[PDB]
C-alpha cells in the first residue's frame, strides 16, 4: 500500500483519535490489557512529578495478573521518573 | 572474488548436541512443544566457518596457519532480522576485507554474510594473524565499509565548504541544500605500498538527502581518487564536519554485572567434532608442543560461546531473541582444567540495546579475552500522569542539570515569549498570581495579533459560531491581565503547556542518556497521551506541542464561561465501584450513571475508565455529581444490588424502582446552591485542580475546532507509521495504532465522523 497514501491514511486515523479522545472517554481498563497482558511489556515507567498511572497499573496487575506475572516468570517493575529516576538511569548507591 | 559455501540447513540434533557441547543452561535452545527451537547466535559460525576459513587458504593471503592464532570474532544481526530458528536453512557467503601488514605480521579480516530466506540475517566479522615479516605490498588492499555520515547544512558558509571539496560531484548542480540532512554511502578501497602510506586512494558512494516525508534520493556521488595517500580526507572530513549516526552513551559509573567461574572441560573434543574445527592444536598434545604452547590450549571460540552464555544468562536476563550482538577479542591462551573468572561489565547503553563489555580472568589472575555484546530490551511501555499533580518551581531540579531538558525548556519558552510574551519559566519558577501580558512595541503587535486567532469554532444547531478567547483583546486593546486565585501555574491554560514540557524534557534526558528502546508501546492519562506521543514518535515539534496544549488550555478554561472568581459549576469524580459493593461492578455503575443523567435531566457520564472496578473518573453537571455521589452513598448503606433484582427478581420494575431513589437523591441536591463543593461519597472521591469537565458531554460543541487546529497543527510529512504502529494506544480506542479497514471500522462505532466514513467508502481507490 503506497507510502504517500499510507502517511495521508495515518495522518487522518491519528489526527480524528486524538480530536475525539478530546472529548471522548478514556478506555484505561483495556489499554492496560493491550501492553501488560497481550504484549508481555515487562518495565513500565510513570513520565510526571507524582504517581497516578503506577497505583493503576500495579492495582489490574494485583487483581487480573497477579497469577498471570508469577505463571510465566516475569517481574513487572512500575516505575515514576520523579520518585524511581536512579533505576531509569542506572544510578545506584554503592 | 566472494566466496559462497554450501546452504546448510539448521537441525533439531545439531543444536541440541551444541547445548551440551558448550554446556548451556539456555531453555530457549531446549526441544519443548508451542514455542520455537531458536539457535543460539554463537551456533552461526557452524553454519559459516568452512565459508570463513576458505577466505584465509588464497596464494596471495599467505602464513603458518599453525601459528595463525585467532584474533577477534563476533556476531551482529542486521536491523529487524530475526535469529535463526530450528528449520531454518541458512547460505553463507564472505570476502576478505583489509590485508594489513602490522610491523609484527600481518592481521587480515574477513567479512561473512549468512542469508535466510534470500534475506541477510547476521554477518560475522572475525581477524586472523599470520605472524612474521610480510613484504605483502603487492598482494595487499583495504576494501572497508565506511559508516555513514550524516551532515546539517543549517548554513551558507558552510555549504561553501563542501562545495569546495572536488569529491562532491551533484546531480543537479544548483539543488539548494540549505536546511537539509545528506547522509554518505561511502566505501573506501586503499592499495598500500608501505605499512602506513597507501599505494592509492579509491573513495566512492552515492550522497542522499532526507526529505522531510522521509524518502532520501541519490542527489550526488563521492569520487576522490589520488596517489601517495596518508589518511583518506573525505572520511577524515566527515569524522570532524559530518557526525556519526550512532553515538553509544555511557553510564556515569558502569554496573559490575558480575565476575563468575565458568570451568574449561579436561577435553575438547565435544566441540572440534560439532565446530567443523579438527585443528589438533585443540586436542593433539603432539600438534600443541610443536606449536611451542603450554599444551593442548582450549577452541577459543569455545572461550568466546562459554562467556556468551554467560552474557545472555546475567545480562540478556536469559533470552535468546533479544541479545542482538557478540564479539570475542582473542588477547591470550587458556589449557583445559581451569576455572575461569570472567570480569563481565554494563558500561553502556545505546538505543534500547545494552553495551555489555567484559574480560576474561582465570584463578592465574591474568586476562585471556575482551569483547562486546549488544542486547535489546523491548519490555519497556511508558504512562504519563495528567493534569492537577502540577507543583511551583516542577522540572526546575531537571532544568539547571541536563541539556536535553535546558534546550527543551529554553525553546519553548523562547516561543512562548514571542509568540505570546510570557515565560512559561517564570510561571514554573516563582508562581506570579497575576499576568500582563503587554502588547506595547512592534513585538506588542505582533503578539496581539497571534491572540486575536484564538477562536471557539462551536457548533450551535449545525452552524459555526466563532466566538473569540478573551473577547476583550481588540485591535485597541493595549496590555490584558492573566487572572489566578492562587497561582497562574494552578489555571489549566498553563498547568498543560508546563506538565507536558517537563514530562517532555524528563523522556528527552532519556533520548540524551539513551535509555529508551525503539519498539517500545505507550500510553498517556487524559492529557499525558500528548506528552506520551510528543515524547515517544516526535509527532509534534516542541512549539507545536506547546502551541497545541496552549490552544487546548484556553479552549478549556472557557469551554463554559465562569462567574467573575472563575469556579465553574462542573468537575470531575473518581469512583471505587467497589466501595459501594464488590457485586456492584462497571455494567452496574454505567447503568446508575446513565439512570441519574436522564432522570436530573443534568449532564454526568463516565470520562476515564482508570482501574478495572476500583477507579472510574465521571465527569459533568456539579449538581450531577454530587446527586451520583449521593445515589452510590444510599445504595452502599442499602446493599441492595441492580444486577441481581433486574434478571433474577422483575423485567424493567429495578428501572421503575431507581427513579423513585434518584428524585429523593436529586431533590436533596437540588436544594444546595449553585457555588456547591462535591463533597467525597462512601463510594466516591472528588477531584482537585479540574474545575474543567474534560472529556464528558460538555465540550461535544468545541471537538469540530480542536480537529480544525489538529488539521492545521499536525502536518503528515512529520506523521510517520512505523514509529507509531504496535505501541500507539489511544485513550478512546485501547487498541494498537492499525492503518486497516479493522480499526477506521472500530473508530466509526465509537464516534462516526465524515472523513473516517469517506476512507471506509474509499479504502479499495486508496488500496492502489
Amino acid at each position: 500500500m503506497k507510502p504517500e497514501v499510507e502517511q495521508e491514511l495515518a495522518h487522518i486515523l491519528l489526527t480524528e483519535l486524538l480530536a475525539y479522545q478530546f472529548a471522548s472517554p478514556v478506555r484505561w481498563i483495556e489499554t492496560q490489557d493491550v501492553f501488560l497482558k497481550d504484549f508481555n511489556t515487562e518495565r513500565v515507567v510513570e513520565i510526571g512529578p507524582s504517581p497516578t498511572l503506577a497505583g493503576m497499573a500495579q492495582r489490574t496487575l494485583k487483581n487480573k495478573y497477579e497469577s498471570y506475572d508469577a505463571a510465566l516468570s516475569l517481574h513487572r517493575e512500575i516505575l515514576c521518573y520523579s520518585k524511581d529516576a536512579k533505576e531509569i538511569y542506572y544510578t545506584p548507591d554503592p | 572474488d566472494v566466496i559462497k559455501g554450501k546452504d546448510f540447513e539448521i537441525t533439531a540434533k545439531e543444536v541440541y548436541d551444541f547445548t551440551h557441547a558448550v554446556g548451556n543452561n539456555c531453555e530457549d535452545f531446549v526441544s519443548r512443544p508451542d514455542r520455537t527451537m531458536l539457535a543460539p547466535m554463537d551456533f552461526a559460525i557452524v553454519v559459516g566457518w568452512r565459508a570463513i576459513i576458505k577466505a584465509i587458504f588464497p596464494n596471495t593471503v599467505d602464513g603458518d596457519l599453525l601459528k595463525l592464532v585467532h584474533l577477534s570474532n563476533g556476531y551482529k544481526m542486521i536491523p529487524g532480522a530475526k535469529p535463526l530458528q530450528v528449520g531454518d536453512v541458512v547460505s553463507t557467503t564472505a570476502v576478505i576485507e583489509s590485508v594489513v601488514n602490522q610491523p609484527t605480521g600481518k592481521i587480515v579480516d574477513v567479512v561473512g554474510t549468512l542469508s535466510r530466506n534470500g534475506k541477510p540475517v547476521m554477518e560475522v566479522t572475525s581477524s586472523f594473524f599470520y605472524r612474521g615479516n610480510y613484504t605483502d605490498f603487492e598482494n595487499t588492499f583495504q576494501k572497508t565499509v565506511e559508516p555513514v555520515y550524516q551532515m546539517h547544512i543549517k548554513t551558507s558558509k558552510d555549504i561553501a565548504v563542501l562545495r569546495s571539496k572536488e569529491w562532491f560531484q551533484l546531480d543537479d548542480e544548483d539543488f539548494d541544500l540549505l536546511n537539509k540532512t545528506l547522509t554518505f554511502e561511502t566505501e573506501t578501497e586503499v592499495t598500500f605500498k608501505n605499512a602506513n602510506i597507501f599505494s592509492s586512494v579509491k573513495c566512492f558512494g552515492p550522497i542522499k538527502v532526507e526529505l522531510p516525508t522521509k524518502e532520501t534520493v541519490e542527489i550526488g556521488i563521492v569520487d576522490y581518487e589520488a596517489g601517495a595517500s596518508h589518511g583518506n580526507p573525505v572520511v577524515d572530513f566527515l569524522k570532524r564536519n559530518g557526525s556519526t549516526l550512532e553515538q553509544k552513551v555511557n553510564l556515569e559509573n558502569p554496573i559490575p554485572i558480575a565476575v563468575l567461574d565458568s570451568y574449561t572441560p579436561s577435553t575438547n573434543e565435544p566441540y572440534a567434532r560439532v565446530s567443523g574445527d579438527l585443528n589438533p592444536i585443540h586436542v593433539s598434545r603432539h600438534f600443541a608442543s610443536y606449536a611451542n604452547l603450554p599444551g593442548t590450549i582450549t577452541h577459543g571460540m569455545f572461550s568466546s560461546a562459554s562467556v556468551r552464555a554467560l552474557i545472555e544468562n546475567w545480562a540478556a536476563d536469559s533470552v535468546s531473541s533479544r541479545v542482538r550482538g557478540y564479539t570475542c577479542q582473542f588477547v591470550d591462551m587458556v589449557l583445559p582444567n581451569t576455572a575461569l573468572k570472567t570480569s563481565i561489565q554494563h558500561v553502556g547503553m545505546i538505543n534500547g540495546r545494552k553495551l555489555i563489555k567484559f574480560e576474561t580472568r582465570n584463578e592465574d589472575d591474568v586476562v585471556v579475552l575482551t569483547g562486546e555484546a549488544e542486547i535489546e530490551q523491548p519490555v519497556t511501555t511508558f504512562v504519563f500522569t495528567g493534569q492537577g499533580s502540577q507543583e511551583q518551581g516542577m522540572g526546575m531540579d531537571l532544568y539547571k542539570t541536563s541539556k536535553a531538558a535546558q534546550d527543551v525548556w529554553n525553546r519553548a519558552d523562547n516561543h512562548f515569549k514571542d509568540t505570546y510574551g510570557f515565560s512559561i519559566l517564570d510561571i514554573v519558577i516563582n508562581n506570579p498570581v497575576n499576568l500582563t501580558i503587554h502588547f506595547g512595541g512592534e513585538k506588542g503587535k505582533r503578539i496581539r495579533e497571534n491572540y486575536s486567532a484564538m477562536i471557539f469554532e462551536t457548533i450551535v444547531d449545525g452552524k459555526l459560531k466563532t466566538e473569540k478567547i478573551f473577547k476583550e483583546i481588540n485591535e485597541h486593546s493595549t496590555s490584558y491581565t492573566f487572572r489566578s486565585e492562587k497561582g497562574l501555574l494552578s489555571a489549566t491554560q498553563f498547568t498543560q503547556p508546563a506538565l507536558t514540557l517537563m514530562e517532555k524534557a524528563a523522556f528527552e534526558d532519556l533520548k540524551s542518556k539513551g535509555l529508551i528502546p525503539a519498539d517500545a508501546t505507550f500510553a498517556g492519562h487524559s492529557l499525558g497521551e500528548y506528552a506520551a506521543l510528543a515524547s515517544l514518535a516526535d509527532v509534534m515539534s516542541i512549539e507545536s506541542l506547546v502551541e497545541v496544549v496552549f490552544y487546548r488550555g484556553m479552549t478549556m478554561q472557557v469551554a463554559v464561561p465562569r462567574d467573575e472568581l472563575g469556579r465553574s459549576n462542573y468537575g470531575m469524580i473518581a469512583i471505587n465501584p467497589g466501595r459501594v459493593a464488590a457485586s456492584f461492578s462497571q455494567e452496574a455503575l454505567q447503568y446508575v450513571v446513565e439512570r441519574v443523567g436522564k432522570r436530573t435531566g443534568w449532564l454526568v457520564e463516565i470520562v476515564n475508565y482508570n482501574v478495572e472496578n476500583q477507579q472510574y473518573v465521571a465527569a459533568g453537571d456539579l449538581r450531577a455529581l454530587d446527586t451520583v455521589t449521593n445515589v452510590l452513598n444510599f445504595i452502599k448503606l442499602q446493599k441492595i444490588d441492580i444486577i441481581e433484582l433486574q434478571k433474577s427478581l422483575s423485567l424493567e420494575e429495578v428501572e421503575g424502582h431507581l427513579f423513585e431513589i434518584i428524585d429523593e437523591a436529586s431533590k436533596k441536591s437540588a436544594v444546595k446552591p449553585r457555588p456547591l463543593k462535591l463533597e467525597r461519597g462512601f463510594a466516591c472521591i472528588p477531584l482537585v485542580g479540574i474545575s474543567v469537565p474534560f472529556h464528558s458531554t460538555y465540550l461535544m460543541n468545541g471537538v469540530k475546532p480542536f480537529k480544525s487546529f489538529l488539521k492545521k497543527n499536525i502536518i503528515k510529512e512529520n506523521v510517520k507509521v512505523a514509529r507509531l504502529a504496535g505501541k500507539y494506544i489511544p485513550n478512546l480506542t485501547a487498541k494498537p495504532f492499525q492503518v486497516t479497514k479493522e480499526y477506521f471500522q472500530d473508530v466509526y462505532d465509537l464516534t462516526g465522523s465524515e472523513p473516517i466514513k469517506e476512507i471506509i467508502d474509499n479504502w479499495e481507490k486508496y488500496e492502489q
